[PDB]
């Protein structure tokens, strides 16, 4: 019983910043989630699961959005970190895209009857 | 009401009349033509629609209904040149591609255009079967050149679609036709090839490639000469029950007499005691053979070529033959499972098919297996058989039956707790089809025994969880093996009505179930088309780009099975289910098994409930258009049994309060409803807490709790008595034999002693206080997992 | 045409390819195959052997 919202997020933000590299250590903590997210859906729910990897890219992209807000313009570290971010950007709306246009084609090749 | 030629002209000539200019006369042209289509009219037709092509010659539309007119007076090649020009103007037209190569191919296959419109179609449309068919004309025509590339065309199709029949048949063509026998044969041989056995040009196709091959090879003993003699036996078995069920009754005598031939001529190389993988077949393939047999005779009084009366004692005698048949004896060979395991699933198949239909004959009597093997068991008998299935055709000595031994048959009667178990091994060859899985509920109703569709539903759906906890959710996702139960249950219902409807007039004799290949769809189109759209989401067998279709087909259905708003269930459904939810429920040792089917039997129930108001009030049940299940008049609820419906009701939401733990709530309902179900189970209930107090070593207050328990036990075991020997009909009402209330009412009297005999305090006298609270069975809304640790569960299912 | 770009990412070298771009190949054809669509099985293959081998390493 009760409230998680802003200590939590505070000690892994926390501790993603005592990484060497903070973006690549982002991308190696999703590899388990997806896996789980594969698992847990059904082969007739696969849009679910989408959404699923959508909601887990968004995750660590406002993580790493955080990271990036708190440090002074210039050290080089974080410069492979904002591309990194960038790049789980370009994953998750990629995700959405293969969502709309995937559910599109399925339901249309149903209902040329 | 088509409009006549002259109305069509004077509409035509008022509108031409009325136009101010000879272009705006031209412009109501395309108007015109359609008129004249509408009526048949097409001279008249093409002259209005090529006067508006003069004024509008960029329109695609009239170019394209230019080509159909030209196409319907034959002309073929002005069609094309039409159709051309409306894809020239509008190249978003794909089918028009397609049905230029269809004419083209129609008109000259010799043509260098149709190779061209071929492979634009074959761009616009990858995998299609009419493409795929206007190929295969263009090679066919080119000699040696044409047989490669048909090769590598068929193997392409073959591999984007294994399982379509006209594909493989051609395949088959294209290698006899090269002398290429050995590889006709490897390709019918193929594992993948066993989805077509529900095929009969497939089938017969086999059958004549392995026939064919057999003569070929005639004197050589090879290996692979018994290997292709036991999978002909299984084609040709394929062939009859094919035959049997989509053809004609002579098709199927001639069918069973080409079987007869082929057992007969392996015969002789059937040792009895060669325990060969043929010599298992060829047994195997006999019971079939007598399975089908009995269902041909059966046909046959079907056709009304000949009296039920005469043909049900030798149909008898034949699904005794192919129920005594023994099972293959597994040896598990480590390694290589997809052969053996198939002769067992077909013997399976075999004996709960046979054994059910041997106690669908028998109408109840006792002795009518012993009557039928005493007249039918013996030389004179297989002499009318032969005489019933072949006439004239066949002697004695040249057919598989008139030389096969029946002398030696036990007089023995299909158990039910075996048939149960055939049945759980005939799913795996039926792969969840609902004809079967309906035909096999059907058989147990007829029997007055709840069908085990829980262990059915398990099998066919391993990974589907048995309850959701959304039942408000229409989600495809969320479905539960309890929808599938219900589903099923009313489906079988359905087709018990509508058997009995349709027998009103039938003969006596006649089987109250008809064997599966000659019995009549069991179900709705309806009910095929959410069942197979279930069955392709779930095992994951849907056609790619058909699974959004699928999933709106089942969400539909979904709410009508989970009685969700505007359901239009009829209220003799709702109470089936909730009947034998309740039966299946209270029939499981598992708590949370129990727990499921009590909570949805109680769901249906509550559904019910303002249902039965409705009745109360003379009101009229809204009935669908279209219904899921059909509505059966004769089976509406009378107003004189909603109160039996209102207190069993009451009974199902004491047992799931019973269930849950609330023991208090639950004396408290079933005290209230009065009936001697609700006092057999406050009856038990006092009796398992008596039982609960019962430790060696009591103290005095615990002493005095235990006698009252044991007398408010006696108390209720009397009140059953009292009323059974007041109406002795109660009997078909009580859960149990009243025989187990006598001898739980004589355990109690011994428990409670001799001394206390003679002291009834007023029973009933004491309890006068506690007005009218409704009390609000609440199913818990989810409030978030405060977890409290005070109260272990009390519970144990000992 | 996806399949073909995904092999010649694959040969211009294995080492280059970022872990998230490798998930993301592998979770894709992962959704076709359950789609039923039909991708190049010998990339795939090759898609899958890389991912796993950057999961051991």
């Amino acid at each position: 019983l009760d409230s998680p919202s802003f200590t939590e997020d505070i000690t892994l933000s926390a501790v993603m910043l005592q990484e060497e590299d903070p973006g690549e250590a982002a991308t190696m903590s999703m590899y388990p989630d997806f896996l789980k997210s594969f698992l847990e859906h059904p082969s007739s729910a696969v849009f679910e699961l989408i959404e699923q990897y959508e909601a887990t890219c968004n995750t660590q992209i406002t993580l790493l959005k955080k990271i990036v807000k708190r440090v002074t313009p210039g050290q080089q570290k974080f410069s492979k970190t904002a591309s990194i971010l960038w790049l789980l950007q370009q994953e998750m709306v990629t995700w959405r895209l293969i969502a709309a246009l995937y559910r599109d084609r399925i339901q249309s090749a149903l209902e040329e009857e | 009401m088509r409009r006549s030629k002259a109305e069509i002209q004077r509409y035509v000539e008022n509108a031409q009349n009325s136009a101010s200019s000879p272009r705006e006369k031209s412009m109501k042209g395309f108007l015109f033509a359609r008129l004249y289509y509408e009526a048949k009219e097409y001279e008249l037709a093409k002259r209005s629609v090529s006067s508006y092509i003069s004024v509008q010659e960029r329109d695609p539309k009239a170019h394209r209904f230019l080509g159909q007119l030209f196409e319907i007076e034959g002309n073929v090649e002005k069609a094309v040149g039409c159709y051309k020009r409306s894809l020239e103007l509008n190249p978003t037209q794909k089918d028009l591609t397609l049905r230029i190569a269809e004419l083209i191919c129609t008109l000259n296959i010799k043509d260098g255009r149709a190779e061209y419109w071929v492979e634009r179609a074959s761009k616009l449309f990858p995998g299609s079967p009419e493409i795929y068919r206007l190929k295969e004309q263009l090679l066919s025509s080119q000699g040696e050149a044409g047989w490669n590339q048909l090769f590598d065309l068929i193997q392409a199709e073959l591999f984007a679609r294994p399982n379509d029949v006209y594909v493989n048949l051609k395949l088959v063509d294209l290698f006899l036709s090269n002398q290429r026998l050995e590889e006709a044969v490897l390709h019918c041989l193929k594992p993948e090839r066993r989805a077509l056995r529900t095929d009969i040009e497939w089938c017969s196709c086999v059958v004549r490639v392995f026939k064919e091959y057999l003569a070929s090879k005639q004197g050589q003993k090879n290996t692979n000469m018994r290997m292709i003699t036991k999978e002909l036996l299984l084609a040709q078995c394929d062939v009859v029950f094919l035959t049997l069920s989509k053809k004609d009754v002579q098709k199927s005598k001639e069918a069973l007499e080409r079987f007869d031939q082929a057992l007969l001529s392996v015969k002789q190389s059937v040792s009895g005691t060669d325990a060969s993988d043929l010599s298992v077949t060829f047994y195997e393939m006999r019971g079939h053979y007598y399975m089908h047999a009995g269902t041909l005779l059966l046909k046959m009084a079907q056709s009304c070529e000949v009296q039920w009366k005469a043909l049900i004692e030798p149909a008898a005698l034949c699904y005794l033959l192919a129920y005594q048949v023994p099972k293959p004896k597994s040896k598990p060979v480590k390694g290589d499972d997809n052969g053996q395991g198939f002769l067992e699933e077909l013997a399976f198949d075999r004996q709960s098919k046979s054994g059910h239909l041997l106690l669908t004959l028998s109408h109840g009597k006792q002795n009518f297996i012993s009557e039928i093997i005493e007249t039918f068991a013996n030389q004179c008998g297989q002499s009318i058989l032969l005489k019933f299935l072949f006439e004239d055709n066949l002697s004695m000595q040249d057919s598989f039956m008139g030389s096969d031994d029946i002398s030696y048959v036990e007089n023995r009667v299909p158990d039910l707790s075996e048939l149960s178990q055939h049945d759980n091994g005939s799913l795996r060859i039926h792969n969840g089809d609902l004809q079967h899985l309906t035909w096999l509920g059907l058989q147990w109703h007829f029997l007055s025994t709840l069908p085990p569709l829980r262990k059915w539903l398990k099998q066919i759906f391993p990974r589907v969880p048995q309850e959701t906890s959304r039942l408000e959710s229409n989600i495809p996702e969320s479905i539960c093996l309890l929808d599938l139960e219900v589903f099923l249950l009313a489906v079988v219902q359905t087709s018990y009505l509508q058997l009995q409807d349709n027998n009103t007039t039938a003969d006596p004799n006649r089987p109250r179930c008809l064997p599966l290949p000659i019995c009549k769809q069991l179900f709705t189109d309806r009910q095929r088309s959410w069942w197979d759209a279930v069955y392709s989401l779930i095992t994951k067998k849907a056609l790619p780009g058909t699974s959004a279709k699928l999933r709106s087909v089942i969400q539909h259905d979904l709410t009508t099975l989970r009685a969700q708003e505007k359901h239009g269930l009829q209220p003799a459904v709702l109470v089936n289910w909730a009947r034998g939810l309740h039966k299946t429920g209270y029939s499981l040792n598992s708590f949370y098994d129990q727990k499921e089917y009590m909570g949805r039997c109680v769901h249906y129930w509550k559904k019910l409930l303002p249902l039965l108001d409705l009745v109360k009030q003379k009101k009229s049940i809204p009935e669908p258009v279209d219904p899921l299940f059909k509505h059966f008049h004769n089976k509406d609820i009378k107003v004189s049994e909603v109160k039996d419906l209102e207190d069993e009701a009451c009974i199902a939401f004491a047992t799931l309060d019973l269930v849950d733990g609330k023991t208090e709530d639950a004396i408290i309902a079933f005290e209230s409803v009065k009936n001697v179900v609700a006092y057999w189970n406050l009856a038990l209930i006092y009796q398992r807490k008596a039982e609960e107090i019962e430790n060696d070593c009591l103290p005095a207050e615990e002493q005095e709790e235990f006698q009252e328990c044991l007398l408010k036990c006696k108390g209720f075991l009397k009140m059953i008595c009292d009323e059974y020997s007041a109406y002795p009909s109660i009997a078909t009402s009580l859960p149990v034999p009243v025989e187990t209330v006598f001898e739980m009412l004589d355990s109690v009297k011994q428990s409670l002693g001799e001394a206390m005999d003679d002291h009834s305090p007023a029973f009933m006298e004491n309890h006068s206080v506690l007005t009218t609270s409704a009390i609000k069975h609440s199913t818990p809304s989810p409030t978030k997992l405060t977890i409290s640790p005070s109260k272990s569960a009390r519970f144990s299912p000992k | 045409g996806l399949m073909d770009e995904f092999s010649e990412w694959l040969s211009n070298g294995k080492n280059l390819l970022l872990g998230h771009l490798l998930r993301f190949m592998t979770h894709l054809l992962l959704f076709f195959r359950t789609l039923g669509l039909q991708a190049k099985e010998e990339v795939s293959v090759e898609v899958l052997k890389t991912y796993i081998q950057r999961l051991i390493n």
